[PDB]
């Protein structure tokens, strides 16, 4: 179990900030 | 002085069989170091057992942490909750 | 942004050439177009009407064509075959 190097999360601070939640602004077809 | 380190770890063996009282991402999240458990949030500020003012070896046991916190007293909560309706 | 250009459709041929549509020019809710019901000011909405799809989709880009007392009127009929 001694030798079980863990995963690092990242945060990647322009993704920690401001992120919203392209064809579903019907100007481009 | 870094500020971007990662400081949280995940172990890749599903061991979610006995955690659903710890925190988990949604695995189980492993920190880099422990928690810190602080009794009162609020800091009663007067006092004498903390203000030591200049005038006049004692102990005294105090009842709970609950004196050094600000608490409401109960008459005031049964007039906002007949004040509710 | 997201406001959709005022001209350059021209999907009439395609009707013309349907096979559906009873167009005697060439041979070779349950409404159907939404001139009744609103759409809560989405456009994507009419996207859910068949037939006008299909005027997103089989559309082109046009250009606009530019430019006695008493009258006589006299009727002409056209008939041409065309490959």
């Amino acid at each position: 179990f001694e030798t079980m190097v863990a995963n690092p999360i990242k945060v990647s601070r322009l993704q920690s900030n401001g992120v919203l939640t392209i064809h579903y602004s019907l100007a481009n077809f | 002085i870094m500020i971007d380190a990662a400081s949280s770890f995940v172990l890749p063996i599903s061991i979610t069989k006995n955690v659903d009282v710890l925190q988990r991402t949604d695995e189980i999240l492993w920190f880099r170091g422990p928690s810190v458990i602080v009794n009162e949030r609020i800091i009663n500020s007067g006092d004498p057992h903390l203000s030591l003012p200049l005038n006049r070896n004692e102990k005294e046991s105090l009842p709970g942490p609950f004196v050094l916190g600000l608490r409401p007293s109960a008459k005031f909560t049964a007039h906002r909750l007949s004040m509710l309706r | 942004n997201q406001l959709i250009p005022q001209a350059y459709i021209s999907n009439f041929h395609n009707r013309l050439t349907n096979e559906d549509d009873g167009i005697p020019i060439f041979t070779m809710g349950n409404a159907v177009l939404p001139d009744l019901q609103d759409q809560h000011h989405n456009p994507f909405n009419i996207l859910r009407y068949p037939k006008i799809r299909d005027t997103f989709i089989n559309g082109k880009v046009v250009s606009p064509y530019r430019l006695s007392g008493e009258a006589i009127m006299i009727p002409i009929t056209l008939d041409i075959e065309h490959m």
